[PDB]
């Protein structure tokens, strides 16, 4: 029940620097070590760095030197300060309670970090209108990732939000949502799409092609 | 999740109850341990030796409780500000039913080391024991924790003139065990109690048991 | 350098099955610090087993932690469909990677038909000058699937970039999203567009459409 909130996951230029915050509630921060892990694109999970409750820090050979884990135990925030960012570092950045040795009991939902030089492109969100199944095509959005929800969190199963893909150097993702034949149009459906980096949020009504 | 079956020589020596030190079943009668533990309070009455106990404040099953028939601290044990000298202890254990322990899956004696035989630095060895952590695990660590430490070498030891040479140092990366708890380096491929935890766990400085065999025999016989 | 090889990289089959994935370090590592994390698809690694055989709160009795030294294993006694996940070895004593490549557990299920959806490009796409005929192959088993995009009965290979949801946690299926990205024009140039899905029902289901028609 100990929530872990990464943030400041965002696009940043190669060699550039970014700092992820992780807000630690629901458990006693001062007691626990906190570790950062990053799960890559290819999905290999990388322990980035650990920081003992004490502030003593340990980093993956992968990022040591050019990353500084830090914690404010006043304000219960694990901080990962990344600098000299390489394309490597592009990765889902997960805030873990615990640390390597003893496991990480809890993981932050993860904040995403793209290290590239490509400008942010906000997803063009397009509606998909043909037991009807419906889509967002969110296209030409960078950097990863954009959240897709349906009816602002209402529509959950029926939702298949496919990983995005790389085309023209632009992430292009989808979301299938399926509602009973009497579910639509009837009542409203929209992909609720949010590209956090371009700070874009769209909600696209799916309006029958007829 | 009760890991003493792995490393079931491990003796959880408590003080009637707080956990003072680890230990290692050398014989059914005798738990070997650090002395620096008890010197602070040297009474056999004081201490309760558990065996087949995986856990600190939970009596795991298979665990056998023992009184210390006889406590034996090294007549020469010296506590430096830093090092502990001749930190070898010895505990004749008696159960509440008046008996030495019985070999189990969960409870066994650890072979003592060949007369005067030492693992090369870099050997792998294990320090069992709950260990005292800052950063709060959740084997927390009630749960008895084996930890593979690699023997380092004397000169390697970084402390000055400690090497007591009658001491092993070993460290892991990262860095766990319990003072008095054992260190077991697989010897000849058959598991041995290579050293007692004296100081540590900045490698740990283990009372080299192979030296103390004479002492041991002299006191266990 | 004390890796944790972890076989199988990916593992499969049926709920009720008893599956065990292995952490195999070599250069042997303490078990107390041998950890298993489980990442549900799209959520984050939950801690699964710790100290090798210890169950993180919530982790169901199914999973059990076994192992010592070089070889450690994770055992779902009986795979449920919600076990579809990747399971990682983790150990502080593994340089440089504390983590294992993981074992994706692909829960096997009864082969499913993709509920295939054919999507003409949105107005907003048209208006944009992009035209993506997206196709949704939802809830099918196994992940092994293909999609023929045919435009006017002819097969469009280029301009097609797909996605598969990593396996469903409730129904153990797989969805694909095929995006036939056509130009503003190239789309307009043509009428009937068709993504198609192909061995359980030997013929493949088709979902065809044409632009102005209707």
């Amino acid at each position: 029940q100990v929530k872990l909130q990464e943030s400041g996951g965002d696009l940043v230029k190669p060699g550039g620097s970014l700092k992820l915050s992780c807000s630690a509630s629901g458990f006693t921060f001062s007691r626990y070590a906190m570790s950062w892990v990053r799960q890559t694109p290819e999905k290999r999970l990388e322990w980035v760095a650990s920081i003992t409750n004490g502030g003593s820090t340990y980093y993956s050979d992968s990022v040591k030197g050019r990353f500084i884990i830090s914690r404010d135990n006043a304000r219960n925030i694990l901080s990962l300060q990344m600098s000299s960012l390489r394309s490597e570092d592009t990765a889902m950045y997960y805030c873990e309670r615990g640390e390597l040795t003893y496991a990480m009991d809890y993981w932050g939902q993860g904040t995403t970090v793209t290290v590239s030089s490509a400008k942010t492109t906000p997803p063009s969100v397009y509606p998909l209108a043909p037991m009807v199944t419906l889509g967002c095509l969110v296209k030409g959005y960078f950097p990863e990732p954009v959240t897709v929800t349906w009816n602002s969190g209402s529509l959950s199963s029926g939702v298949h939000t496919f990983p995005a893909v790389l085309q023209s150097d632009l992430y292009t993702l989808s979301s299938s949502v399926t509602v009973p034949s009497s579910t639509w149009p009837s009542e409203t459906v929209t992909c609720n799409v949010a590209h956090p980096a371009s700070s874009t949020k769209v909600d696209k009504k799916i309006v029958v092609k007829g | 999740f009760t890991t003493i079956e792995n490393q079931p020589w491990f003796a959880a020596i408590y003080r009637r109850v707080t956990y003072v030190c680890g230990g290692s079943l050398i014989s059914p009668c005798w738990v070997i341990s650090a002395t620096h533990c008890f010197i602070d309070y040297p009474k056999k009455e004081d201490y309760i030796v558990y065996l087949g106990r995986s856990r600190l404040n939970s009596n795991t099953q298979g665990e056998m409780k023992f009184e210390v028939e006889n406590l034996i601290l090294h007549k020469d044990y010296s506590a430096d500000t830093l090092a502990h000298h001749n930190d070898i202890a010895l505990l004749k254990i008696r159960s509440k039913e008046g008996r030495c322990a019985q070999p189990s899956r969960t409870i066994q004696t650890i072979a003592l080391p060949s007369m005067y035989n030492d693992p090369q630095f870099g050997t792998s060895c294990e320090i069992t024991g709950f260990g005292k952590e800052q950063s709060t695990d959740y084997l927390y660590p009630e749960q008895l924790k084996m930890t593979v430490v690699k023997l380092i070498s004397h000169r390697e030891c970084y402390y000055g003139s400690e090497v007591t040479t009658k001491m092993l140092c070993a460290a892991d990366p990262q860095w766990q065990g319990d003072s008095g708890g054992p260190l077991v380096c697989s010897l000849q491929g058959r598991m041995t109690l290579t050293g007692i935890v004296s100081w540590g766990r900045k490698p740990g400085v283990y009372t080299r048991v192979s030296h103390f065999l004479p002492w041991i025999r002299s006191h266990t016989k | 350098d004390i890796e944790l090889t972890q076989s199988p990289a990916i593992m499969s089959a049926s709920p009720g099955e008893k599956v065990t994935m292995t952490c195999r370090a070599s250069s042997t590592v303490s078990f107390h610090y041998l950890h298993w994390y489980q990442q549900k698809s799209g959520a984050s690694p939950k801690l699964w087993i710790y100290a090798t055989s210890n169950l993180a709160s919530g982790v169901p009795a199914r999973f059990s932690g076994s192992g010592s030294g070089t070889s450690y294993s994770l055992t779902i006694s009986s795979v449920e469909t919600e076990d579809a996940a990747t399971y990682y070895c983790q150990h502080y004593s593994a340089y440089p990677r504390t983590f294992g490549g993981g074992t994706k557990l692909e829960i096997k299920r009864a082969d499913a038909a993709p509920t295939v959806s054919i999507f003409p490009p949105s107005s907003e796409q048209l208006t944009s000058g992009g035209a993506s005929v997206v196709c949704f192959l939802n809830n099918f088993y196994p992940k092994d699937i293909n999609v023929k995009w045919k435009i006017d009965g002819s097969e469009r290979q280029n301009g097609v970039l797909n996605s598969w949801t990593d396996q469903d946690s409730k129904d153990s299926t797989y969805s694909m999203s095929s995006t036939l990205t056509l130009t503003k024009d190239e789309y307009e140039r043509h009428n009937s567009y068709t993504c198609e899905a192909t061995k359980t029902s030997t013929s493949p289901i088709v979902k065809s459409f044409n632009r102005n028609e209707c």
